[PDB]
């Protein structure tokens, strides 16, 4: 019976999916501005024995 | 002797006030109870010095558990 | 939303600024230095023009 | 309490006089404080003891964030944007700390005025003098920068004041 | 509580009481339906005085345009009853 | 910050793919969710802004405006579904599309890092507003209003564009951060004077400034209720935001270029407050109230002090909420009696008591009762003006009296007295209207509880 | 307030109104009852001295001097009955007067209480509905061809008629509604 329910209320996932897509695109934008990661004079720091990057 | 007092319909204003109170309380009584429980059983962080060689996480720089 | 706003973490650094001011006041009062200086920059790093005439 | 440092927020030694009754009638205030104590102060103390017992079983800590010192705006080239940015942020942080210092001094002054009672004009001269010095320094530092303030404008103000003082000194030496 | 619920009989009694204290009307000759100009031989000034006496007795003012028309005690009682929402 | 932009572009096809009787529910629910999402931008720093990318950034001045816009969209949706019931499905979807496009343009405008992009979006906001006004307005004046709304804007904004590109050919960048860091003083020459005028006149006509405000009564009176809401609460704040942004490059010319505009702002604030005292139209009274408050905001921006900027930000937020509430309150009576004359429907407190309470709260907030944020902004601006010059306390004080008068005047005209006898079609207030009033008024006092969220970057 | 006004006031009407106003203001001046009765009798004699003037011009001239004297010697703060248009309770209860048509919008739950009252209301509404066509026709018949010349309304004359335009006069809210 879920066919009619889906074809009537499938418009309710467009906005949440857009929210997740926007979060993913914000992360993709963030990954292109790492030219000074762990390089500022105020926050320059030695890496921990395991971690690879100070922030993502 | 008792007479009829002509008034405008008080049903709808009363209904709206009851509905607003119901929804506000419906979401706010759990919030108040949770805040009280967190405050009682998980107190606020105590100020302390950073030990040598330790790099705290950012959320560790705040004192209230909900803020953290 | 009001609960979320009321419990937003202190990113404005108000408490940190208060603690820093407490430290500085304690130090400058203990060692007798003035509480504040009219110059916010050290004159040694400022090079005034040679001639004023 | 040990919550705040007693050096930054000082207080006098708090001398109070002893009870010296002279009248045979009972003091209603004494019975009122005894009733208030036994009826209010003890249940509140028990509740606080329970709350602190619960808090003691869950101890976690938060730390004061430390900031290094970076080059100031005076050590920055004309168009070096990165150094300008770092120096500007350091200047804003120092400005906030200075504001809080003035806040501490003003709190001291207000507490003195309330505490000293009717002798406040004579017994709080030191706090007034400290506030005068701090306010003068703060006004020389940050006043008239206006909205859109920056480290460069503060440096320009300081250089102008330095030039005026140097000219005054050089002309006074000529006298 | 407040004043009792004034009735038609009370209003008529009060109006007749006030009228029977007037020196220019004969108490025996006065009736509820007696006309002021016709049956009692009064002029307009006496009617104005009667209206003012009613105003004093009941504590509310009657406009001149309405007071000009009341000619018998029954009319005065009726005007008072319609003014004060009296139906019994 | 695409996590906010993309859900609106998704509101678009969700509205266009909705079933014919479920458009309002879906739109309102997802707009409220988007407002809840945008609530996270209030977590600001103390030193710099939130630089999300090369294109968009968020600051302590733009975050409250973004929250207000995303909160205003659902309120417009609730306020619009009453008078659009008889419309066809396609035209209802078109109306919702105009509202969504306006919200998207405003969201992108308040966060653009670039001045030309800011100009493009701040000019793109005209098309949906103009279409709404000239298509869904009620009377025949609407067409003229649209023209008055259009050219008044464009004649102010086209010179700005020229100035903008000129600046980019001199400094090499119009990015706001670089512009702020690489700021240089403006000399005193005729060319610099005209550059100042070109940079200022667009935002001064969008405020609107006294003398340049003639478009506003037309636009806010002939528009539909949602159009009036968005025109008064958000679209007037574009001028204030733009002036606060652009003034960083105009010093020290402003020091003496503000005199004619300061004089106009103060005297026209008095003049418009006085105009409110004799107004037969209830919507025009609210429009002129907006003019007076925005004159105060103009003074605050023009005197260029931290306290003035704080007060100006608080005043913009408070005025947006208050004026939107007042417009909705007037629209309820209009929908009941189909007339805008203030003395037509009287004594409405007897017939609608809860509506009378809403009217009382809105009027009390309009006259800046303590400790409302309206008062906080007004008092900060007044203190800054007193520091600027002690004589201003006269004019400001005058305004404080006049406002109260006309404010209570409106209330006493509409709620007290005796009801009109021949008007018998006044039905009890619907739950929708009461909810609209409550959702307008509760955030005002909630922000009063935590006032540092709307005090701007100078806090 | 109940009677339709005329195009003008007659000389006798003006004299009577001035007499009443003078008596009331003189009473406001003379607080005590016996003093008021004395001076009211004096005023009555003063009024009825010129009662028999056959010259209308001299009568209206005497009235002119009477009005001038009253305006000079009026009480600045005359006594006003509390519910009169100048009294302390003139419109005190107007905020409690609610029109009857509001009852037409009551929720059925509210109308569940007071069933008999609403039955009587239905009877009254039906009577008004039946009565309206006749009331209009009677007003049409009794009106002169050049429109009405006064604000007076005719009574009912037919077997079971009602006086035209009676609904809002009969269903006044009350003098003390709540
Ligand atoms: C200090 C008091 C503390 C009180 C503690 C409790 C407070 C509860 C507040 C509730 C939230 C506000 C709700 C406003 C909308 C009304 C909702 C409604 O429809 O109710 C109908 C409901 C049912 O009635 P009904 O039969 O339907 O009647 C309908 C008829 O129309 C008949 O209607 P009516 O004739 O009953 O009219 C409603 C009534 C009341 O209705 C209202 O006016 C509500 C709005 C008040 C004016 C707001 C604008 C001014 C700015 C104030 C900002 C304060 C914000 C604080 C945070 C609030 C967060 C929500 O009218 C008035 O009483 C006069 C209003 C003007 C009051 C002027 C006060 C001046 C300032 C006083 C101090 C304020 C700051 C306090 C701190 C100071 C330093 C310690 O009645 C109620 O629930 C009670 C009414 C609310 C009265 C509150 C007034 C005092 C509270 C002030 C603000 C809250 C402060 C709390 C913290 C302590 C401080
Ligand atoms: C119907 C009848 C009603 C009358 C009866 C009501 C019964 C009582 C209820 C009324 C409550 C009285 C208020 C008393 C004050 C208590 C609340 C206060 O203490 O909370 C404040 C908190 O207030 C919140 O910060 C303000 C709420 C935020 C407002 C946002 C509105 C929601 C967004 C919707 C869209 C916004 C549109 C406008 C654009 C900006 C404290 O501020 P703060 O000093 O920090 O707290 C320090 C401790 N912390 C930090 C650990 C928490
Ligand atoms: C309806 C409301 C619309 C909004 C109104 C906007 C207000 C715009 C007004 C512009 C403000 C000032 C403009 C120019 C600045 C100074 C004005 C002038 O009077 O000052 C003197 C200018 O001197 C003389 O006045 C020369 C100018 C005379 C010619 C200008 C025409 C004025 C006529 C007014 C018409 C109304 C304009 C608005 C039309 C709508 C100063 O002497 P000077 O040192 O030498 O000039 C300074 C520039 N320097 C340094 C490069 C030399
Ligand atoms: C308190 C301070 C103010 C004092 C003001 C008072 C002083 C003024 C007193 C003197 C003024 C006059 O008498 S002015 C005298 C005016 N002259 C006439 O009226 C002659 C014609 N007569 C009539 O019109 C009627 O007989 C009529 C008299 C109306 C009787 O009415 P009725 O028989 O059909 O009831």
């Amino acid at each position: 019976n879920v066919l009619q329910i889906v074809r009537d209320h499938w418009v309710h996932i467009l906005v949440p999916v857009g929210f997740v897509f926007g979060c993913y695109l914000d992360r993709r934008s963030d990954e292109k501005l790492t030219a000074f990661r762990n390089k500022s004079l105020l926050f320059k720091r030695e890496l921990r024995p395991n971690e690879e990057v100070t922030w993502k | 002797k008792r007479l009829f007092i002509i008034k405008p319909s008080g049903f709808y204003d009363r209904r709206f006030l009851k509905l607003m109170r119901f929804y506000i309380l419906l979401t706010g009584i759990p919030v108040a109870i949770g805040i009280t429980l967190v405050n009682v059983f998980i107190g606020e962080a105590e100020l302390a010095d950073i030990p040598e060689g330790y790099v705290p996480e950012h959320w560790e720089y705040f004192k209230h558990p909900i803020s953290r | 939303g009001s609960t979320f706003v009321a419990y937003l973490p202190d990113y404005r650094m108000q408490e940190w600024a208060r603690r820093e001011a407490e430290r500085l006041v304690k130090y400058r009062e203990a060692n007798g230095l003035p509480l504040m200086e009219s110059n916010c920059f050290d004159p040694n790093k400022i090079q005034l023009p040679e001639d004023e005439d | 309490p040990d919550s705040w440092d007693k050096d930054v927020y000082p207080e006098p030694p708090r001398r109070t006089p002893a009870p010296a009754p002279q009248t045979s009638l009972p003091n209603p205030v004494t019975y009122l404080t005894k009733i208030f104590d036994l009826l209010v102060d003890r249940p509140v103390t028990l509740a606080r003891e329970f709350i602190e017992q619960q808090h003691a079983k869950n101890r976690y800590y938060y730390y004061h964030r430390e900031f290094r010192r970076v080059p100031d705006i005076t050590e920055c080239e004309e168009k070096d944007i990165l150094c300008m940015f770092e120096a500007e942020m350091q200047w804003r942080r120092d400005y906030k700390v200075d504001q809080e210092i003035v806040n501490i001094i003003q709190e001291r002054l207000k507490a003195c005025q309330q505490r000293e009672g009717e002798s406040y004009r004579q017994n709080c001269a030191k706090e007034l003098e400290q506030f005068t010095q701090v306010s003068k320094a703060f006004q020389d530092r940050y006043s008239d920068l206006g909205a859109h303030y920056s480290a460069r404008k503060c440096l320009a103000k300081q250089k102008q004041r330095m030039l005026a003082e140097r000219k005054a000194a050089k002309e006074a030496a000529a006298a | 509580s407040d004043a009792p619920p004034l009735t038609l009989e009370a209003i008529k009694d009060r109006v007749l009481y006030v009228l029977k204290l007037y020196d220019k009307i004969d108490p025996e000759k006065l009736s509820v339906n007696s006309h002021f100009m016709k049956d009692l031989g009064l002029d307009s000034l006496d009617q104005v005085e009667i209206i003012m006496a009613m105003e004093d007795e009941f504590g509310f003012e009657i406009p001149d345009i309405d007071a000009e028309k009341l000619m018998c005690p029954q009319e005065i009682v009726d005007y008072i009853a319609d003014k004060k929402d009296v139906y019994e | 910050m695409l996590k906010i932009i993309i859900p609106t572009t998704m509101l678009l096809p969700m509205t266009w793919m909705s079933k014919h009787n479920m458009i309002w529910i879906n739109a309102t629910v997802h707009s409220l969710l988007i407002s809840l999402i945008s609530l996270s931008l209030l977590n600001q720093l103390g030193e710099n802004s939130l630089n999300f990318s090369l294109t968009f950034f968020s600051d302590s001045l733009s975050a409250p405006l973004l929250v207000l816009t995303t909160w205003l969209l659902p309120l417009m949706l609730m306020a619009s579904q009453s008078h659009l019931s008889k419309e066809t499905t396609t035209r209802k979807k078109l109306y919702i599309t105009m509202l969504i496009l306006l919200q998207l343009f405003l969201i992108m405008t308040f966060t653009a890092t670039e001045l030309i992009l800011f100009y493009i979006l701040f000019e793109a906001t005209l098309v949906p507003t103009l279409i709404i006004i000239t298509r869904w307005g009620n009377q025949t004046e609407r067409l003229n209003a649209g023209l008055y709304f259009l050219f008044y804007t464009l004649a102010g904004s086209l010179p700005l564009l020229v100035a903008l590109v000129y600046i980019q050919n001199t400094t090499g960048s119009l990015n706001f951060l670089i512009i702020h860091y690489w700021s240089h003083p403006l000399s005193n020459s005729w060319s610099n004077i005209f550059m100042w005028l070109a940079c200022i006149m667009a935002f001064m006509v969008k405020m609107p400034l006294y003398g340049l405000h003639l478009w506003l009564p037309k636009a806010h009176v002939e528009a539909p209720i949602a159009g009036s809401m968005v025109l008064a609460a958000v679209l007037l704040k574009l001028g204030g935001y733009g002036m606060m942004r652009i003034t960083t490059i105009l010093n020290p010319l402003t020091n003496y270029m503000a005199y004619p505009f300061l004089m106009l702002s103060m005297w026209g604030m008095i003049m418009t407050s006085s105009i409110c005292l004799r107004q037969t139209d209830l919507k025009s009274l609210i429009a002129y109230s907006s003019v007076s408050h925005m004159a105060l905001v103009i003074v605050a921006i023009m005197i260029q002090t931290p306290w003035s900027f704080m007060g100006a930000t608080a005043l913009m937020i408070a005025h947006g909420l208050t004026s939107s509430m007042l417009f909705c309150l007037a629209n309820t009576n209009y929908e009941r009696v189909h007339s805008r004359t203030m003395i037509l429907a009287r004594g409405l407190q007897t017939l609608l008591p809860l509506m009378a309470t809403w009217w009382l709260v809105a009027s009390l907030t309009n006259l800046a009762l303590p400790p409302s944020i309206n008062l906080i902004g007004e008092l900060f601006i007044i203190t800054a003006s007193f520091s600027w010059s002690n004589i201003t306390i006269i004019l400001m004080g005058m305004n404080m009296m006049i406002t109260a008068l006309y404010s209570l005047y409106m209330l006493i005209t509409t709620q007290r007295g005796k009801y009109t006898h021949h008007i018998n079609n006044i039905k009890p207030s619907f739950t929708r209207e009461n909810a609209l009033m409550a959702l307008h008024i509760l955030p005002l006092l909630l922000l009063t509880l935590n006032p540092k969220m709307i005090l701007g970057p100078l806090y | 307030a109940f009677s339709a006004p005329a195009a003008y006031l007659t000389h006798q009407q003006k004299v009577l109104r001035l007499y009443k106003r003078a008596l009331r203001h003189l009473e406001s001046w003379c607080v005590h009852r016996d003093k008021y009765r004395y001076f009211a009798c004096l005023m009555r004699a003063r009024f009825d001295e010129h009662k028999n003037e056959k010259d209308m011009v001299k009568a209206t001239q005497l009235l002119r001097q009477a009005e001038e004297e009253f305006w000079y010697g009026q009480h600045p703060q005359p006594y006003i009955f509390p519910e009169s248009p100048g009294g302390t309770s003139y419109e005190r209860y107007e905020c409690y007067k609610v029109p009857e048509w509001c009852l037409d919008d009551w929720h059925p739950s509210e109308k569940a209480m007071y069933p008999d009252y609403f039955a009587k209301r239905e009877q009254w509404k039906r009577l008004r509905r039946e009565s309206w066509e006749r009331e209009v026709k009677q007003l049409q018949e009794e009106t002169p061809p050049g429109g009405p010349r006064t604000e007076a309304l005719p009574p009912a004359r037919k077997e079971g008629d009602l006086p035209p335009l009676w609904w809002h006069i009969v269903t006044r809210p009350r003098e003390r509604p709540m």
